């Protein structure tokens, strides 16, 4: 299907938009794309199910109750089959969601300014300097809270790169491509964002059965406040 | 210090010696964060809603990570409670703060930014004195007690493995004279020479030397050296302005005998 | 009041700031000074006097309101004259608890 | 956001109306002084600042800030004086003796405290340009005399530093 999909879309990319003996083939195209990722659904939910009903003689063994959140977790998708299958689901459309974000990463970084908040900074820098009457006030702080604790507006210039940074960042996170979202993110000059995208992590830490070499401790042992903010 | 810690109680086993220096430190720490309690709230009192900046400071001070959080917050600079809540346990965290101020130090940006903002950061970032591109010297430990001190030298200028003894070598580098820079931290004083206002003139290195320590600081000098002297540790004027009060000094030599110290000479005894 | 006739320097009080010949700028004065006798264990002020005591403090909250300018609730004399008005808010409610009691006992 | 004037006037005047006496309203001064300050309000700043010296004689932070009020008036022997009784409540402040060497360098050269002062600061600081610089301008207004002690000061300081240009043009 993939082979046969690449082909047809090298065609309808090749072609000038209005002559009505292509929209049939972008509607084939795009019944052969169903079907292809319709494919990669069937294989990713009969593998499960196939391999679950080999294991199921196994008694699945209890979480020890000073078990790390990851640790619970672990044995949660060990054990149900419902949670497992769904998130298969959701890996499955992650997969098609990042197949169409493509070559699209590369256009970004012809827009992405070094420095958050560049006009903004530059407005208020050039406020600094001569008092000159009659422009919009703008945020004094630059701050990601000082335009809602101000009640004030960014330039509209950032207002603008913010949006559309922001909807890359959701057709990334959409994409399941998490970390090319907190990568983006510290281009961009926002690592604070980058640093809230972490949150989710769930606690582990590896130490407390008292292994061998020291390693790292991975999540936030607050991922229940995070969540809450 | 010395005294039974019921989370080394809680094992079968004996614990090892890394466990052992390791609740001591979290120990020590808890003495730190009480000892700054009281202070802690009376400053944060005094500077209300529009000095936000120095309360969170003063609560970073104190250990306080949470309720600086929650400032931070509900005075409305969610960027900085956004940074104080990453602040636990990441070292990478501390290394982009100081990747951040080396930034705005080569753009000269840092002149532009408030001195107590600059200060949080250099505290976030375990640096205890910072240079701004315009030559003004921001010192972290110009505001703290001793003790403050002390505390934010373990929390955040040492990594979270690093001894009490190595907490007090830094320490007692950070108000001597040496080649590399100005003395940045206060002198550990007794309390009743706290609020003295010893002028420094410009002769600091032979004052010194006659300048009595606080008897804590003589009693973490112990700990980290078990052959410390105990006729300056045991000396009243190390905690009281009378000299004839031996309260103290005769019932920490009883303890300090109960903990096997026996170096004091029989005529001190 | 220096002679503990305590009633009849309430009632002058009373006339004094329902008599509006007191400055505006003077009534949180008088309102304090009212305070000890708002607090004694005798119910010195009736029902009707606390109210009008209670009209009076709302009054000047009012009057303060509509001479504040929006570009000045910002310097650090706004903080003790709230807490005194709290003071005499609790003060003041207490009091009518009392008078309430007493007054109502009196006519069963 | 630098608050507003409006803003720190109720935040200290709450502050004011919560201290119980005189002397504790004065305790509050210098950190009235500072918010003064951030708001370019020096006048406001000049009143909290010596409100609060006047409880707090002996705080040098306090003569040192009142000092840095008055030189940014313009009023250079004032912030002179304040930053005098700075230094001789806490003399570590090594940076204070230079800043009232250029001020009274500024203000009067043939005035018989800028070589006391230049004098004083070359002794913290050996081999400082600024020193150099407060030198050179002091023996400049001296004539024949001024020539030969000039003389003497540019070979002394190109023996230390034989590459500044500066140094180089000036002999």
């Amino acid at each position: 299907c993939n082979t046969q999909i690449t082909l047809l879309k090298k065609i309808v990319k090749r072609v000038t938009p209005g002559q009505q003996k292509f929209s049939k083939t972008a509607s084939i195209l795009w019944l052969l794309q169903q079907e292809m990722v319709t494919w990669r659904l069937i294989a990713a939910l009969y593998r499960d199910r196939i391999q679950s009903a080999l294991e199921e003689e196994n008694m699945f063994e209890i979480a020890a109750p000073n078990a790390s959140e990851k640790t619970i977790v672990d044995k949660l998708f060990q054990r149900d089959t419902l949670v497992r299958q769904s998130q298969l689901v959701v890996d499955w459309l992650e997969s098609i969601a990042k197949d169409e974000v493509g070559d699209f990463s590369d256009n970004i970084e012809y827009y992405a300014k070094s420095v958050y908040w560049e006009n903004t900074l530059h407005t208020l820098k050039q406020r600094s300097m001569l008092s000159l009457g009659s422009s919009r006030p703008l945020v004094s702080e630059l701050d990601p809270d000082a335009p809602i604790r101000q009640k004030l507006p960014l330039d509209d210039l950032d207002r603008e790169d913010d949006i559309r940074l922001l909807k890359y960042l959701f057709t990334l996170i959409r994409a399941g491509m998490t970390d090319e979202a907190q990568r983006l993110c510290k281009r961009c000059g926002q690592a604070w964002r980058a640093a809230t995208l972490e949150g989710w992590k769930l606690y582990h830490d590896a130490n407390i059965n008292g292994g061998t070499e020291l390693q790292a401790v991975e999540g936030n042992p607050y991922r229940c406040v995070w969540k809450t903010c | 210090l010395w005294g039974q810690l019921k989370e080394l109680e809680a094992s079968l086993d004996e614990p090892n010696e890394y466990v052992r220096n390791l609740e001591r430190r979290k120990a020590f720490s808890h003495w730190l964060a009480h000892t700054a309690e009281e202070r802690i709230e009376e400053e944060v009192s005094l500077y209300g809603p529009e000095r936000h900046v120095e309360a969170v400071f003063s609560f970073l001070t104190g250990g306080r990570i949470s309720d600086a959080c929650r400032l931070a917050q509900k005075s409305g600079d969610h960027r900085l409670s956004l940074l104080l809540s990453q602040m636990v346990g990441s070292q990478e965290m501390r290394e982009l703060i100081s990747l951040q101020l080396v930034d705005w130090n080569k753009l000269q940006v840092d002149h532009y930014i408030q001195e107590e903002r600059l200060r949080v950061f250099c505290l976030l970032s375990g640096t205890p004195v910072w240079r701004s591109s315009d030559n003004r010297s921001i010192n972290v430990c110009s505001q703290l007690d001793w003790k403050r001190t002390l505390a934010v030298h373990l929390w955040y200028m040492l990594p979270p493995t690093a001894t009490i003894a190595q907490a007090l070598r830094l320490y007692e580098r950070a108000f001597q004279e040496h080649e590399e820079g100005e003395p940045y931290a206060c002198y550990p004083l007794p309390p009743y020479l706290e609020d003295c206002s010893i002028s420094l003139g410009d002769e600091p290195s032979a004052k010194f030397s006659s300048l009595q320590r606080d008897v804590c600081v003589h009693l973490l000098k112990l700990y980290s050296e078990r052959q410390y002297d105990l006729c300056q540790l045991l000396d009243p004027s190390s905690v009281t302005p009378d000299p004839l009060d031996y309260r103290l000094s005769w019932h920490l030599w009883m303890v300090l005998q109960a903990l096997n110290y026996t170096h004091l000479s029989e005529h001190r005894q | 009041y220096s002679q503990e006739q305590f009633s009849e320097a309430a009632s002058l009080l009373l006339s004094l700031m329902t008599a509006r010949i007191a400055p505006c700028s003077f009534w949180l004065t008088l309102l304090l000074d009212a305070l000890p006798l708002l607090e004694q264990k005798q119910v010195i002020f009736s029902a009707e006097q606390t109210y009008e005591l209670m009209r009076c403090l709302e009054d000047r909250m009012a009057a303060k309101l509509e001479s504040t300018s929006p570009d000045e609730i910002q310097k650090q004399d706004s903080s003790i004259d709230n807490t005194k008005v709290e003071m005499l808010r609790l003060a003041l409610a207490r009091n009518l608890a009392r008078a309430i009691v007493t007054e109502g006992a009196l006519q069963e | 956001m630098r608050r507003s004037k409006a803003e720190i006037q109720r935040y200290v005047e709450n502050a004011q109306n919560s201290a119980s006496s005189p002397r504790e309203k004065s305790m509050k001064g210098f950190l009235f002084a500072r918010l003064y300050y951030e708001a370019k309000e020096y006048e406001l700043a000049k009143r909290s600042v010596s409100s609060y010296i006047s409880v707090q004689e002996r705080d040098p932070k306090a003569h040192r800030f009142l000092g840095q009020l008055f030189e940014i008036e313009g009023n250079v022997e004032k912030a002179v004086g304040c930053y005098k009784r700075s230094l001789e409540l806490n003399p570590t402040q090594k940076d204070l003796t230079l800043r009232i060497a250029e001020l009274i360098c500024t203000l009067n050269i043939k005035d018989g405290r800028a070589e006391y002062w230049v004098e004083r600061a070359s002794k913290l600081f050996p081999g400082s340009p600024e020193i150099y610089r407060l030198k050179e301008q002091l023996l400049s207004s001296q004539g024949e005399a001024g020539w030969n002690q000039l003389f003497d000061l540019i070979q002394a300081e190109l023996f230390a530093r034989p590459n500044d240009v500066y140094v180089n043009l000036k002999l």
